């Protein structure tokens, strides 16, 4: 599986400008696709999503009208249009893979992501522990909260835990605030209860540092976390 | 002159009441039993249209029987609208539906499993819904006609020359087009029949589908073409003999009825598939 | 060979005289001290569509929720049931499928028929799309059934007359397991997967050790073929719908029929077999087109699940015990409760 | 001819009628047992309230 | 109501049904037919002209065909004959060199003909008789008379003569000849024959459905 990104660079304000992923190694025309965004000194922000079979779009307010998401599922190639270009706009996006079926996982795959510069309600998600310093095999405990209740009628919690090591894209580890993500260690664990979410690892490798990020799936404006850093 | 003048009052008198009452009881019955076993494909949907367009057709007769009997229209001028109405946009909708028949057995022979688009069952659905809107739309006109001021017939009602106008475009329209048509595509069912009849010589033969393809063109025509010409006549005889004429259009009236008697029989019944099912249900 | 077959008469006859002699009871008479279970008048919860032809098979996922089902227009469908989504529409090399199966783990999901051939499917790939893992060849008939024992281990019987245990790791059949005359139609795993239970033509029914290859025991009883077996819920009995239109509960420890659901309107094969959760319902598919569910106790035909336009096809009851489905010839699974 | 079929016959049957036997009334008193202890936990027997019913339908 | 991840998964359900209905479509619109006849029948050279079951995928004229060869299933056919319930036609093949070639080959092909023509899942489909081997049939009836397999055979024994009278032995197998239909035929003409029977079979389908036959 891959994501390649691409299309960035430098554009001036007022300016539009197309970026593009191409998908390998997977069935793409069955996945619904993500662009996420991040300030180069900043958390993540959901931009845009295209469902599989393109019968569904979304966009944030902040770019709703000025940018627009398109896929190529024969040229397995995912495109995001962009128009006026504003200052605020300057970030590294990335091309988030999210298949949507029961028991799925969404947001299971991040490219690397383009850098794009420019030169010179919503569920609230709280991190306000912004960094912790940590020490190798020690139990560690990261915590979120939310405005609303994630907690849907359905029965199901729709909290996401990512993690961005430096000089990588961020890698999913909890999706629906209790289930452990493919490929990750043991140590993960997810849990919370409505409005109220922790993630806890025990015995924690040197690996396991970075910025951690709380993402809602509940509703589609999703919002992300500001983050907490780990360091050793 | 005097002898005529007597003579066809009495048809309007017993025998448009006594053909009516049979066509009344045997239609009534056939049309109910199609419906039973109807209750689906582009074919179904038509057939079903037939029957109930048929069996409504048939319900506006009780009136008028009375009415010839008695001489007088008991049921007031509402009523007497409202079944005229009835009457003759269930006669063009079965016209019209019987048209879309011959279609889809066009359509069923150059497609065998339904590949084109007409052959869809909503596609079908939204025909059907056209069509009987359509029907009422082109019938509109008459309400001005059948006015009461007595109770005349459609034919001997209303201004002799708008009504002679409305006569032959409604005519034109819902006669002679879909025969044209359902002609056209009976022909080319029966072209394809005959070429086909015998490809292994030792097949049974299609000889009765190509007969019921002929005969469904043949009594359609008959019953319906009378009819019309007879009531055209009719209405031009009103402007500047006519009671031959009147007592004429009075036989062919029946006659053209008669289609929605037949109609449940010949397909329906005449159709072993369907007369084996009706059993068996 | 003579002195040998009147030796395997002496041996028919000595078991035949053990099973009468331990057969002190009947289990209606044991019975008659409990009460009826009242009518259990189930009804259509949900109804499933999407299947275009016959559905011959389905399973139910260890979650209850999730089931696959098995139809000859070539497609396994794996469905939400509480919600009726379809999950994955997975398309056969061989439409010609008689049998499906899920993996208790969720991972697999398997499938067979005329083709002699059962595929596995890997349905949690990294590529997002449902792909074989493997085909198992070596049987000389077609697969009547399959049943998971692991995410490697695989059991299924043939239309050859034997059953084979599998690893699906290499792709060779462990265990080969032969003994019936006759084509092997149903199969039905133990609750301790250690034991398995076959039906065949030969209107007989055999016991398997999966380990030791062994045939351990035999059942007989019926005047047609098995087209449906299952095992009671605690693993120590197991139930059988034949042809010749009855079911027959069997005993493991007592070694004999125990109880025959029967009756007079019904004259047709049975095509799929059921308990519930707590064993005390016996819910069996039959050929005119509805579901008779059965007092396994008392031999009281309780209920009818009559909502299908053709031949009950398969059964399921969720391992919970919260619901039925039932496959039809209709093409429809509807869920009851 | 078919004597090794023979003597697998007369194996198979040898080892099936060793094996222990129980009385046909122990073996219902089991299946009874199970199924008075099990009896609440079945849905299907005993209909569980519109609520606690995944299959609610509406 | 719905969760977001609930209407992306009913959005792929109906991407699931979409797809499902296509694929019903297409299949609807091509033709079944399966394949029967006992032993060296000469099958084995008919399919070649167009480990279980063999399916064999042909177009002539425009008619997508599908070809189920179960020849090789030694198994009884009761418990998968019903998987064809609806195929649109039946082609049996009968060697006509067994008159007299013993396991009287021919006797145990008209028991086949029989059990297929006279099933209950066959009631509707019509067969296709393709009577194989005229050829060396031309030759041995004059070295072995036609009374060798059927004693009350009064004819000569003669090509034009014996191969009718093995038709129509075979044709009166049909104990429901007021619903189905055989097309015999002696062996691109045979491709063109299975062609026209199909052709034959679809138009009365179709006909009886509209209420024309």
């Amino acid at each position: 599986v891959q994501l390649v990104e691409s299309g960035g660079g430098l554009v001036q304000p007022g300016g539009s400008r197309k970026l593009s992923c191409s998908a390998s190694g997977f069935a793409f025309s069955s996945f619904g696709m993500h662009w996420v965004r991040q300030a180069p000194e900043k958390g993540l922000e959901w931009v845009a999503y295209i469902s599989s079979g393109s019968g569904t779009i979304y966009y944030a307010d902040t770019v709703k009208g000025r940018f627009t998401i398109s896929r190529d599922d024969p040229k397995n190639t995912l495109f995001l249009q962009m128009t006026s270009l504003r200052s605020e706009d300057t970030a590294m996006y990335y091309c988030v893979r999210s298949i949507y079926y029961y028991g799925s996982s969404p947001f299971d795959f991040w490219g690397q992501g383009t850098t794009l510069t420019v030169s010179s309600s919503d569920i609230v998600m709280t991190q306000a522990t912004s960094s912790v310093p940590v020490t190798p095999g020690e139990s560690v405990s990261i915590s979120c909260r939310s405005s609303k209740s994630l907690l849907h009628s359905n029965g199901n919690t729709y909290l996401y835990w990512f993690l961005q090591r430096p000089g990588q894209s961020p890698q999913l580890l909890i999706y629906r605030m209790s289930n452990l993500a493919s490929g990750v260690p043991d140590r993960f664990s997810g849990s919370g209860s409505g409005t109220a979410f922790t993630l806890t690892i025990s015995r924690l490798e040197a690996e396991d540092v970075g910025v951690y990020y709380c993402m809602q799936h509940l509703e589609y404006p999703l919002t992300f976390g500001a983050g907490t850093k780990l360091e050793l | 002159c005097k002898n005529w003048l007597a003579a066809e009052a009495a048809l309007e008198k017993y025998y448009l009441s006594i053909f009516y009452g049979i066509e009344f009881v045997v239609g009534v019955l056939g049309n109910t039993i199609v419906v039973y076993g109807y209750i689906w494909n582009s074919s179904n949907i038509y057939l079903f249209n037939l029957s109930v367009s048929d069996l409504a057709f048939l319900c506006t007769l009780p009136m008028l029987i009375r009415s010839y009997a008695n001489g007088n229209w008991i049921y007031g001028d509402v009523l007497c609208i409202s079944n005229r109405y009835v009457l003759h946009a269930n006669l063009y909708t079965s016209i019209l539906f019987l048209t879309f028949i011959s279609i889809d057995r066009y359509l069923i022979i150059k497609y065998p499993f339904r590949e084109h688009l007409l052959q869809k069952k909503e596609f079908a659905i939204l025909i059907s819904l056209a069509i009987w809107v359509l029907v009422t739309l082109e019938l509109l006109p008459i309400l001005p006609l059948i006015n009461p001021v007595t109770c005349n017939d459609f034919a001997s009602s209303g201004d002799p020359n708008y009504n002679l106008i409305y006569s032959m475009c409604l005519t034109l329209l819902g006669f002679l087009i879909p025969l044209f048509v359902m002609c056209f595509f009976y022909y080319k069912i029966a072209l394809f029949l005959k070429q086909r009849n015998r490809q292994v010589a030792t097949a049974l033969p299609l000889e009765k589908p190509l007969n019921l393809v002929i005969m469904a063109v043949v009594i359609f025509s008959v019953l319906f073409t009378p009819y019309h010409v007879m009531r055209n006549v009719r209405i031009a005889s009103r402007l500047g003999t006519q009671v031959v004429i009147n007592s004429f259009y009075i036989v062919t009236r029946p006659l053209a009825f008669l289609n929605s008697v037949i109609n449940p029989v010949f397909y329906f019944l005449l159709g072993d598939h369907f007369r084996d099912m009706l059993m068996n249900q | 060979l003579d002195q040998l077959r009147q030796e395997a008469e002496q041996l028919k006859n000595q078991i035949r005289d053990a099973r009468k002699a331990c057969a002190d009871a009947t289990l209606s008479q044991i019975t008659n001290n409990i009460d009826p279970v009242g009518r259990i008048q189930m009804r259509t919860r949900r109804t499933l569509r999407g299947h275009l032809a016959k559905i011959y098979a389905m399973h139910w996922g260890t979650d209850s929720r999730l089931l696959v089902s098995a139809s000859q227009d070539g497609k396994l469908i794996i469905w939400d049931s509480y919600t009726t989504n379809k999950v994955h529409a997975i398309p056969l090399r061989s439409s010609w499928v008689m049998t499906c199966a899920y993996a208790p783990s969720g991972n697999y999901v398997a499938c067979g028929g005329l083709d002699n051939i059962c595929s596995i499917y890997n349905l949690k790939t990294r590529e997002g799309n449902v792909r074989v893992s493997r085909e198992l060849a070596g049987h000389t008939g077609y697969l009547s059934c399959c049943r998971f024992l692991d995410d490697n281990q695989i059991v299924t019987s043939s239309g050859d007359t034997t059953c084979a245990l599998w690893d699906i790791e290499t792709g060779q059949q462990t265990t080969t397991f032969t003994g019936h005359t006759g084509d092997v139609m149903s199969l039905s795993l133990a609750p301790d997967t250690r034991l398995f239970v076959s039906g065949a033509c030969d209107a007989s029914a055999k016991l398997w050790d999966v380990r030791e290859g062994m045939c351990r025991q035999t059942f007989t009883g019926h005047e047609s073929d098995i087209n449906a077996i299952c095992f009671f819920p605690n693993g120590n009995a197991f139930a059988t719908g034949s042809d010749d239109a009855t079911c027959r509960l069997f005993d493991l420890r007592a070694d004999q029929e125990l109880m025959t659901y029967s009756h007079d309107n019904i004259i047709c094969g049975i095509t799929s077999v059921s308990f519930s959760k707590s064993g005390r319902l016996l819910l069996a598919g039959y050929d005119d087109f509805n579901c008779n569910v059965w007092d396994a106790l008392k031999a009281d035909r309780a209920g009818v699940l009559a909502g299908h336009d053709n031949r009950v096809s398969c059964l399921g009851v969720t391992d919970d015990g919260m619901a039925v489905a039932t496959g039809s010839w209709d093409s429809f699974l509807k869920i009851w409760n | 001819a078919s004597i090794a079929q023979a003597r697998k016959l007369v194996e198979q049957l040898k080892m099936e009628a060793n094996i222990d036997r129980i009385k046909v009334s122990k073996a219902a008193a089991d299946l009874m047992a199970y199924c008075e202890a099990h009896a609440k936990e079945d849905p299907l027997l005993t209909p569980v309230p519109a609520s606690e019913n995944p299959f609610r339908e509406k | 109501t719905l969760s977001a991840e609930d209407k992306a998964a009913v959005e792929r359900s109906k991407m699931i049904d979409r797809n499902l209905r296509e694929d019903g479509e297409k299949a609807a619109r091509e033709v079944k037919l399966l394949l029967l006849g006992a032993g060296e029948s000469g099958k084995n050279t008919i399919v070649k002209q167009m480990t279980g079951i063999v399916e064999t995928h042909f177009t002539f004229k425009d008619l997508h065909f599908k070809m189920f060869d179960v020849g090789a299933q030694r198994s009884e056919r009761k418990k998968w004959i019903h998987c064809f319930e609806g195929v649109t036609a039946i082609i049996f093949c009968v060697a006509l060199s067994d008159y007299d070639l013993v396991l009287n080959r021919m006797h145990a092909s008209m028991k086949l003909f029989d059990s297929i023509c006279n099933n209950k899942w066959f009631t509707d489909t019509s067969i296709i008789l393709f009577l194989n081997k005229k050829d060396l049939f031309e030759e041995k009836i004059k070295k072995s008379p036609l009374t060798i397999c059927y004693p009350e055979y009064a004819g000569s024994n003669t090509y034009e003569e014996a191969a009718a009278y093995i038709q129509c032995q075979f044709e009166d197998l049909n104990k429901r000849k007021d619903t189905k239909e055989i097309y015999t035929h002696f062996t691109t003409k045979n491709v063109q024959f299975v062609f026209d029977a199909v052709t034959d079979v679809i138009i009365k389908n179709n006909l009886k459905d509209c209420g024309l036959f």
